[PDB]
């Protein structure tokens, strides 16, 4: 999902 | 006068070179000479990693230095969660299966917070987002509490520039980056120090500035991580004395002493030899090989990087039911640990109560596990991972194996001998034949002769009385590397190395 | 209880709207009512730009407020040239025909410095470069001395982010930008205030936050640059009273009073009218047009933006052998100054001694100079630039010309009449019809009737008894717009505009 | 370079 780009 | 042992950093698992540095720090302490380790690279978890081995006054890190965080300890943890909800009136939304929260202001998304511990005591990093959910800034926290560095991001999370803070939030350094072959590289560094503003082009020039600020007349430097430290010392004035310390073979192909090029990690050192007061290596043979190759341009001396104490933990309490063989080595190609798995394949049909325990870590661990399964040796060969204390593992060890093709000394070889565990090792440069006397405390074997390996290891299994004799020879040889023996050499060296 | 007049900034050359705001502060000062200008945008030259007109106590600038420089005065002047050569040991190369230096150290180009003045006492900006001569950062100095902003650059000197300091070097705001259709636009603002950290998506939201820190029960806001100020007041609670002041015609095609859309600069105001206690416009006729168009939703009142005092410079001391025509108008297209160069081109055939003096600034400067040169009029038409005080230029002026197609009032027209200088102007909305009574103080001419414009101007030149007559009529018209009558209208307004 | 000034 796009929301996974928020981490790292 | 202070002695400075300059490496690069300290990881979670202590490596050879890092243990050589800490051994040397302990030897200078025992003899009363001031000594500190110097670390160069930015590492906001360094105070954690070092806590296990040295104290906070035993080391200086370069970034800590310019960030005014040298010799600072941990703060009592700050309750960020409670400050965010009760004092900032933010809303937190835990990310499931993580120590992470998303942080909102009244349904506006602002920040992604990653804690290290599951107790939320150690804030690690915080990402900042703009009105389009671009990640414009990353805040990296030091394990001691304070915010160490903020990174500004551009386009696809590429690094553009970095700001480094003292524990109060004042900026102390700025780094600017351009991308070259898809990686960021420093093109400018600005340091705010001693009320002035200094400009550098790269981390090596910053390093050279740091060495210069550390130095006081009569101090001595030791260059131990030469791929980084030699270029730094090449930019410092010849009036600052520095000794180069080699920790491995010095050339790419050891069988071509006269002609092989120097390893990449030593090139810069060997191309500017006259900068250094001396070269130190661990072994006699490497001293003679190196002094020939450099045509005696500067002194070359041998001081082993390792030493033994006497052990208060148990020694040679062997299980009479099985044979325990051990390997203490990185899971890495030059250790050739696949060869010891073959050895066990051949021995298991003759002595089925055998065990091989392999302590270390590294990239080869998958090939080695696959090799064990291919042979159905899961019952007999155990990749034990990295243990920070091996004392108990040596207690019941019958034999230690070394199949490496390249060493500088092998701390694990002397450590084995010091626990009374005899060793069988290929006879390679450098170390084993200075540490093992065949039929006294082990056996040396022609490099990569795996038949001779099997024969001699079988011989010792067949003759427990021989293993007892070689054990006692091991405690004896280890005494030739005692703490006192090493102190006596370091004291003479330090007394003679400076100019007069 | 404070009265706040909210515009954007003060330029180096005053606009009409900025002059109106200053006029109003002076009127409130004379009647004894507290007033302060409020300025929103970042302008590190504001303190200098204000100095001819108001005092450091008469304004608050929003960036000054968060940067902790609100009401701060000029510093002890600091010698950067000497600091860089004597204290830093840099070498400077002066750039030809500039106040600029290139700065080198260690055979490297480090910085480019630009000063405002020839004595090099006002550092303006400094550019910093990396090892490859990329401009990575720009340092922007406030005229009072401190470093005000550092802008970080990406790719082709594009603005990535800006940092804003207090005079001590602490960071107080951060702005992050993205490019949209080739211009940089704010995407995130971070402000460190009152020991807290605040987050905004754009300068409107930061504006609204600023207004709410300023407001105390009883204060009154005037919204004077509505394309910025109305979006801000639309985000503040209705309990803060605010008045909208229009400075120009309000619809795009002034000929379609009923159907033309509102100008882009007044849309957010008109689309949220009930937020505002009233609209203030300058002229009677605009009062009637705006009230009909908004169906009387809120009150509309006319208070002129300009007033006349009595003059203590000479008035109508004319050179009898030459005629001096004047235009006080921006060098911008709606002023249509080209039509006055054309008028002069024709008039020189009949008045060999005629001169036209055009006082202003703007974009058409180049085209207009090239038009004068293409007609050989360099000895008859002068673009004089912007003068801060026009008093002596009116003394010998025969006539003023206005060839504009839209006005809110025209301060220049009332200034001309107050100095005895009759005016000839196109009959346009709004201003001229109310300020000029044809054949009493000037002449009104059909919009864009260059033919009639020539005829009436020539007639007045041909008949100096007329020009004197219209000059006495001019001082008469101006007396209706006296300081005293404007105070009366302002005082009545402020006494009734709040609920009781 | 002329890109040095602004
Ligand atoms: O499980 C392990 C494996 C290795 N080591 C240590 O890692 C070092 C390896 O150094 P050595 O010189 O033997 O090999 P290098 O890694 O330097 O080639 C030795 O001091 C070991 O005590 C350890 O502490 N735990
Ligand atoms: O050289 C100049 C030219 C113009 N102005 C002033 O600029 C303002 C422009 O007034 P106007 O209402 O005509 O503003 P505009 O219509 O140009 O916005 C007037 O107060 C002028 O006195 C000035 O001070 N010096
Ligand atoms: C692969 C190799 O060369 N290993 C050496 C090791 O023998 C030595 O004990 C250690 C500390 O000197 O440095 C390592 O690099
Ligand atoms: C182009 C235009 O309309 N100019 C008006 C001017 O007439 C007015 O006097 C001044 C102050 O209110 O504001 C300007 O915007
Ligand atoms: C995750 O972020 C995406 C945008 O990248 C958003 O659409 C979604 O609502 C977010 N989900 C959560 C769980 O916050
Ligand atoms: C980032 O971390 C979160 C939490 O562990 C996870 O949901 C997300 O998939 C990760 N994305 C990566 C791989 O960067
Ligand atoms: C910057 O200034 C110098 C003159 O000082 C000039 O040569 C150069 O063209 C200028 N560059 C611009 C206007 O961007």
């Amino acid at each position: 999902s796009d929301s996974d780009s928020d981490s790292d | 006068a202070m002695n400075y042992f300059v490496g690069n950093s300290l990881g979670v698992n202590l490596t050879g070179i890092e243990k050589a540095i800490i051994n040397r720090l302990n030897l200078f302490k025992e003899m009363g000479r001031p000594a500190q380790c110097v670390f160069l690279s930015w590492n906001r978890y360094l105070y954690r990693n070092a806590q296990n081995y040295i104290t906070s006054s035993d080391y200086i890190n370069m970034y800590d230095f310019f960030q005014e965080a040298t010799y600072l300890e941990r703060n009592e943890p700050f309750d960020w969660l409670s400050y965010w909800t009760d004092e900032c009136h933010y809303t937190l939304k835990h990310v499931e299966n993580s120590h992470d929260f998303r942080i909102y202001d009244q349904e506006r998304f602002l920040m992604y917070a990653h804690f290290q511990d599951p107790k939320y005591r150690i804030l690690d990093y915080v990402n900042h987002f703009d009105s389009q959910r671009r990640k414009v800034k990353r805040d990296f926290y030091d394990v001691r509490g304070f915010l160490s560095c903020s990174r500004i991001l551009v386009d696809k999370q590429q690094t553009l520039c970095e700001f480094f803070y003292n524990p109060e939030g004042d900026t102390k350094l700025e780094k600017y980056f351009s991308y070259k072959d898809g990686k960021p590289e420093v093109q400018k560094i600005i340091v705010y120090y001693a009320n002035k503003q200094y400009f550098f082009n790269n981390e090596t020039e910053l390093g050279a500035f740091f060495i210069k600020q550390l130095y006081q007349h009569g101090d001595l430097f030791f260059s131990d991580r030469n791929v980084y430290t030699a270029p730094i010392f090449n930019l410092t004035p010849e009036s600052i004395p520095v000794v180069a310390v080699l920790h491995s073979t010095h050339i790419k192909n050891i069988d071509a002493l006269d002609s092989s090029p120097f390893k990449n990690v030593y090139k810069a050192m060997f191309e500017n030899l006259s900068r250094y007061r001396a070269i130190i290596v661990s072994t006699e043979q490497q001293k003679l090989d190196v002094e020939k190759r450099i045509n005696h341009t500067i002194p070359v001396v041998n001081i082993p990087v390792g030493y033994s104490e006497t052990i208060d933990t148990p020694v040679q309490t062997l299980d009479q039911r099985s044979v325990k063989l051990i390997s203490v080595a990185r899971y890495s190609p030059e250790k050739q640990l696949h060869q010891q798995i073959e050895l066990i394949k051949r021995l298991v049909s003759y002595v089925p109560k055998i065990e091989l325990h392999m302590y270390g870590f590294g990239s080869e661990s998958k090939k080695l596990n696959e090799l064990i399964q291919k042979y159905g040796l899961e019952n007999h060969v155990y990749l034990r991972g990295f243990l920070s204390n091996l004392d108990q593992e040596y207690s019941d060890a019958y034999l230690s194996l070394i199949t490496s093709n390249m060493e500088g000394f092998s701390l694990a070889l002397l450590e084995s001998l010091a626990h009374g565990v005899p060793v069988i090792s290929y006879d390679i440069k450098y170390g084993p034949n200075e540490l093992i006397t065949s039929d006294f405390n082990g056996y040396l074997i022609t490099k990569n002769d795996e038949d001779a390996l099997f024969d001699k290891v079988k011989y010792v299994i067949d003759h427990p009385e021989v293993q007892q004799r070689l054990s006692k020879g091991s405690l004896a040889k280890a005494q030739q590397y005692s703490k006192a023996s090493l102190i006596k050499q370091w004291d003479q060296f330090v007394r003679l190395i400076l100019e007069h």
